């Protein structure tokens, strides 16, 4: 069943017990934290042998 | 409770796992802050069940 | 409700 991703993530916030307006009021910051965290996985996997 | 949806012209609150449309009210919704912050927001009247009885 | 009861 399709749902907009910004709304999918709102019901995932609602599932951890954080009121869903916390996403919509911080959506740019939350997306920047996600995009920056995926960027650091490239570096970890590119650099580290173990 | 769930999700805002529209059938083309009206707007309703509904539960996520079975379509059951309800009139949007000050009970089935909650306020937080001004309209300017939210990325994707729409203009529709929210019904307030106290006022039309109180002012009757 | 309380101050609205002044209506
Ligand atoms: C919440 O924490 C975030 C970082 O996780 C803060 O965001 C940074 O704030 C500084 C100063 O305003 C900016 O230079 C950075 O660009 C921000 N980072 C991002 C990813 O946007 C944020 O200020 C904190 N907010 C509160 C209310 O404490
Ligand atoms: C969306 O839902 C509303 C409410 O169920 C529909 O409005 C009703 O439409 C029927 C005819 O289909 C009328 O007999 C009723 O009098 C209308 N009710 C009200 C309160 O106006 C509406 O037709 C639905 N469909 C669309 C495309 O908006
Ligand atoms: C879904 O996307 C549309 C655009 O595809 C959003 O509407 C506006 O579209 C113009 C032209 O692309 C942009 O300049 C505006 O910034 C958009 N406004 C907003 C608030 O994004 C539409 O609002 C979006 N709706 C949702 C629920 O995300
Ligand atoms: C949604 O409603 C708001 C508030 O009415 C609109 O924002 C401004 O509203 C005042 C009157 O309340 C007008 O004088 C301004 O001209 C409106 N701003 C703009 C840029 O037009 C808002 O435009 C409405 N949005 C939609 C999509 O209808």
């Amino acid at each position: 069943l399709q749902i907009p991703f910004a709304m999918q993530m709102a019901y995932r916030f609602n599932g951890i017990g954080v009121t869903q307006n916390v996403l919509y009021e911080n959506q740019k910051l939350i997306a920047n934290q996600f995009n920056s965290a995926i960027g650091k996985i490239q570096d970890s996997l590119s650099s580290t042998a173990s | 409770e769930g999700v805002f949806v529209s059938n083309g012209t009206h707007w309703f609150v509904t539960q996520r796992n079975f379509y059951e449309p309800q009139i949007i009210t000050t009970h089935n919704t909650f306020v937080s802050g001004n309209c300017d912050v939210v990325i994707g927001i729409v203009n529709n009247t929210v019904y307030d069940p106290l006022q039309p009885e109180l002012d009757s």
